């Protein structure tokens, strides 16, 4: 997972 | 019942959230290894998959299967206080409870300023570009 | 913050409640030593110095400057978990507290329901003598 | 003291 936009 | 903006605070009210999360049996994020993390699932359709933080608000996306959420969480966000709680939610002192509670007003507080900065530079951006245009 | 429903657990909140509560220092029953016994100045224009206990519900006025509030706490409502409690607030655990907090719910409807069932028996009688009028 | 009424 990643950080959001 | 239990005051509504301490719900985030227990592990089942955040399970409870993950609607149509698809990672469960046999994947290492399930709804409840991501509650365990202190994960709630804050999904739109841009990004159906978004979890967020309740307590760092720390907001991610793009989850795959074998992500275990709280490696994601120590990695993404290393300085979470939740993530040094390791007693169980009623096994926490009300003085503990509200110790952490207070840094989650102020988490969140940093974060709302963190996207005001981000929309004020935003639209810098926009007026310079459109300025050079004119120039 | 501490949700508006849960103040009364806090013993600063209890004794703010207390306004123009009429005994005083040099006085046993102090607000503070009010607060302390678990009750709220709950005051009537009848008599200003109506006091319950948040806990357990059991209301008492008429006090006197030498009653000692757990006394006549204790006397009162010997069965009161309150009364048990022996540790500060914040050191009480979110079990423990929730614990309490189900007790106090609990406490709460078996008063409302002894207030209901009086009330009817109350009218029982009304009706039952309105009948026994009319057989004569 | 007393019991309410
Ligand atoms: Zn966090
Ligand atoms: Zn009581």
């Amino acid at each position: 997972a990643r950080t959001k936009q | 019942t239990l005051p509504p903006a301490w719900q985030p605070f227990l592990k089942d009210h955040r399970i409870s959230t993950f609607k149509n999360w698809p990672f469960l049996e046999g994947c290492a994020c399930t709804p409840e290894r991501m509650a365990e993390a202190g994960f709630i699932h804050c999904p739109t359709e841009n990004e159906p998959d978004l979890a967020q933080c309740f307590f760092c608000f720390k907001e991610l996306e793009g989850w795959e299967p074998d992500d275990d959420p709280i490696e994601e969480h120590k990695k993404h966000s290393s300085g979470c206080a939740f993530l040094s709680v390791k007693k169980q939610f009623e096994e926490l002192t009300l003085g503990e409870f509200l110790k952490l509670d207070r840094e989650r007003a102020k988490n969140k507080i940093a974060k709302e300023t963190n996207n005001k900065k981000k929309e004020f530079e935003e639209t810098a951006k926009k007026v310079r570009r459109a300025i050079e245009q004119l120039a």
